[PDB]
């Protein structure tokens, strides 16, 4: 009996299957959190300074008040 | 249109990043001239001192008091 080396090929690998494809972000929905992001940012930090000026005036009170200083 | 819609698509196309160079900065002179919330920003700024307040002579005013909490003068209370 001859023995040599045998063929397989069973699945055959897949001859050029392409990968790369469009994940996650689709387009017009990302500027909707991008955008949406900056105008919950910006009113978030500007109620901060509202509450800043709150600290500010009741500080510079204190110089106004002393005068034995 | 001639100008608007057709340069437009090509200015996103060909350099898109030259859009947001006119856009943003373009809408940064016209909104603090037609949004009615700039004129409260104003008076905050004006009535934070930044040195003591003087005292004046009292012969026939009004809407002056003691130091004491009372209603004379402006005194700013804009929201809250």
């Amino acid at each position: 009996x001859x023995x040599x080396x045998x063929x397989x090929x069973x699945x055959x690998x897949x001859x050029x299957x392409x990968x790369x494809x469009x994940x996650x972000x689709x387009g017009y929905s990302m500027f909707a959190v991008g955008i949406g992001a900056l105008l919950f940012g910006y009113w978030s930090m500007m109620k901060w300074n509202r509450e800043r000026r709150r600290l500010q005036i009741e500080d510079f009170e204190a110089r106004i008040a002393l005068m034995p200083l | 249109a001639e100008r608007v819609a057709a340069f437009l698509k090509n200015v996103w196309a060909k350099e898109p990043v030259l859009v947001a160079s006119f856009a943003i900065a373009g809408l940064a002179v016209i909104l603090p001239t037609l949004s009615p919330y700039t004129k409260y920003s104003l008076m905050i700024n004006x009535x934070x001192x930044x040195x003591x307040x003087x005292x004046x002579x009292x012969x026939x005013x009004x809407x002056x008091x003691x130091x004491x909490x009372x209603x004379x003068x402006x005194x700013x209370x804009x929201x809250x």
